[PDB]
RNA sequence: CGCUUCUCGGCCUUUUGGCUAAGAUCAAGUGUAGUAUCUGUUCAUCAGUUUAAUAUCUGA
RNA sequence: CGCCGCCAAGGUAUGUAUCAAGCUUACAAGUUAUGUAUUUACUGACCU
């Protein structure tokens, strides 16, 4: 046997889990990824509810997972329809 | 990768270039040497052979 | 019938493996394993396998969250009540869809399995059902 | 298959934005279907921000019409030469301008 | 059953024929499909218990092992004193799985 | 001789982390050493230090 | 009053260091019934049909 | 014309707060909404 040039491992490891804990940690990691990307992009309208789904607040729209929200930046542009609210806020440009 | 980074002073970058060139000279002169050694049959090390695969 | 021949650590380390024993498509395995959970909790107390059965409620997959919902019902019904109900009330505060659906379906199978013993617990889970 | 829907594409954009460029297994560990090589293929094909996936011009077309005659094949060779760099938009331009020259 | 809504019951008059359940569906209720609290034996008609249809399970139509039962939830709702709950049809379940 | 699951088409789709995937199988190397036991363990070539196990 | 220099603070990259072969490798699931939600998408005056009231058709 | 005689480290982790013997001096001392292309999720203890 070659004890130095074998694929080794540490004792008392337990291994790695099945698909359930792996994609659970994958969904939590994608949740943290989405939260840090909206933290860098500084989005004040992204909001999470009481059941782990995402919401656009000016949109008032649901999103089941992360990529459902972070693909909603191009369609139904109410972000340019807040120009009426800005005109109500200030009568001049 | 040609490593063209902008906004950088010339003496530190060309001393980095000659230092990585000296490391490249040592790297290739050791690669030729241990390739000749595992060609003629000097060492049988798995580390040296599996390193020399990527070092060629 | 043989829960005295161990070192009390084995029934705790197999109930995590009994989570991976699920998603087997025969319905006999999935109806026997909840009884094994119930007799495990009858052996070593319904306070350590309970956290395992509540951690089995974030899976994204079916046949693994309802098959531990039935296990929450069996740990509720084999040994005496008021040992699983405060934490089952507590897990609704966790902001996830699957754990709330799991605790509601576990209350469903709970009252379905106990029947006449729910006369004292209706006023406690009425503020959860509202 | 590789359908490559936009919900995974924007996640891959965020993963390239956070982690890096030659860092592919760590960002393919969060997609449930894709490996590193197909993510490399699409990111060097569609998701790089220097890709000019639209705005077809006059100068690059007249450049490539006597460049696809120097070599009839090798569209990936001339893809850094044109600057379109997608290596499949050149094929679409070539077959489209040969359909327009025949009609 | 309540799991597959396209299944219809027989709903004719119940006699003295005791229903049976197979080894795959032992302990299952017929209406609510539960496992606990048995109260009432299952009585089916003579047309669904005749000839080769004797000793046969109610739901899957396999060979019966144990006796069929009603739950107490079906008893106090009196869903046992209705017509005979023998499932006749079999559609979109255990049929296309034979072709796959 | 050995026939039980030699090819092993799909074992049961576990994870096979580091050593049970790429490392060598120890059970043929120990059953072969078990098979020539009196003539890998013979008493009278070196009759000196012998090491009996417990029990 | 303006200008140059220094010191103190309010602060806008700080990741567990560096190097060897990117250090080396890995990551299978269905089929049935039904539902919610995103993206894409588009919304001229009588008479009757229909509809809780509304919203398709024929008419000038 | 007659090679050659094999040990070990490499693997069942080690960082802590108490409790004797081993060893040590025996010493300094008053904006709701529709239609559809289309996913993502969710439900029925759905199923060999
Ligand atoms: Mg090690
Ligand atoms: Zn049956
Ligand atoms: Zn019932
Ligand atoms: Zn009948
Ligand atoms: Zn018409």
């Amino acid at each position: 046997m070659d004890f130095q040039h074998r694929p080794g491992g540490k004792t008392g490891s337990g291994g790695v889990a099945s698909s359930s804990e792996s994609n659970r940690d994958r969904r939590e990691r994608l949740r943290q990824l989405a939260l840090e990307t909206i933290d860098i992009n500084k989005d004040p309208y992204f909001m999470k509810n009481h059941l782990g789904s995402y919401e656009c607040k000016l949109c008032l729209t649901l999103h089941n997972n992360e990529g459902s929200y972070l693909a909603h930046t191009q369609g139904k542009k109410h972000q340019t329809n807040l120009a009426r609210r800005a005109a109500k806020e200030a009568k001049e440009a | 990768i040609p490593w063209k980074v902008p906004g950088l002073p010339t003496p530190i970058e060309n001393m980095i270039l000659r230092y990585v060139k000296a490391k490249a000279d040592w790297w290739t002169n050791t690669a030729h040497y241990n390739r000749e050694r595992i060609r003629r049959g000097a060492t049988v090390d798995k580390t040296v052979c599996k390193k020399n695969l990527g070092r060629l | 019938r043989g829960a005295e021949y161990v070192s009390a650590r084995e029934w705790m380390r197999i109930c995590f493996e009994l989570l991976e024993l699920l998603k087997a498509h025969k319905k006999a395995i999935r109806r026997a394993t909840v009884n094994t959970f119930g007799y495990i909790a009858k052996a070593i107390g319904p306070h350590d396998v309970l956290a395992t059965l509540l951690n089995n409620l974030k899976v994204q997959e079916r046949q693994n969250r309802v098959c531990t919902t039935v296990a929450i019902a069996i740990v509720a019904e084999t040994c005496s009540p008021f040992t699983v109900l405060p934490a089952l009330m507590n897990e609704y505060r966790v902001p996830e869809l699957n754990v709330q659906n799991g605790v509601l379906k576990s209350l469903s199978f709970l009252f379905e399995y106990i029947g006449e013993m729910g006369k004292d617990y209706i006023y406690a889970v009425t503020p959860l059902l509202e | 298959g590789g359908v490559w829907r936009n919900t995974e594409d924007e996640i891959l954009k965020a993963a390239v934005m956070k982690y890096g460029k030659n860092q592919w297994s760590r960002i393919a560990s969060l997609l449930h279907r894709k490996s590193a090589k197909q993510c490399k293929a699409r990111w060097y094909e569609w998701l790089d921000p220097s890709i000019k996936k639209t705005e077809w011009s006059r100068e690059e077309e007249e450049k490539l019409l006597h460049l696809a005659k120097l070599m009839p094949t090798q569209w990936r060779t001339i893809a850094p030469i044109i600057g379109r760099t997608a290596a499949q938009c050149l094929e679409h331009y070539e077959f489209l301008l040969d359909k327009a020259a025949q009609r | 059953a309540k799991h597959h809504p396209d299944l219809i019951f027989c709903r004719k008059q119940a006699g003295v024929a005791i229903g049976r359940l197979c080894e795959k569906c032992d302990g299952k209720c017929v209406i609510c499909d539960s496992y606990v609290r048995p109260c009432t034996l299952v009585r089916i008609c003579d047309e669904c218990n005749y000839g080769s249809y004797q000793g046969r399970c109610v739901i899957c139509g396999g060979p019966g092992v144990s006796d069929a039962y009603y739950c107490k939830e079906c008893t106090i709702q009196e869903k046992d004193r209705d017509g005979c709950p023998k499932i006749v049809n079999l559609g979109s379940s255990k049929t296309d799985l034979f072709y796959e | 001789w050995e026939k039980a699951s030699g090819f092993e088409e799909s074992m049961k789709w576990k994870k096979l982390t580091n050593a049970q995937r790429s490392g060598l199988n120890q059970i043929p190397n120990r059953r072969f050493t078990l098979w020539w036991s009196p003539t890998i363990n013979r008493a009278n070539v070196y009759v000196g230090f012998q090491v009996q196990l417990d029990l």
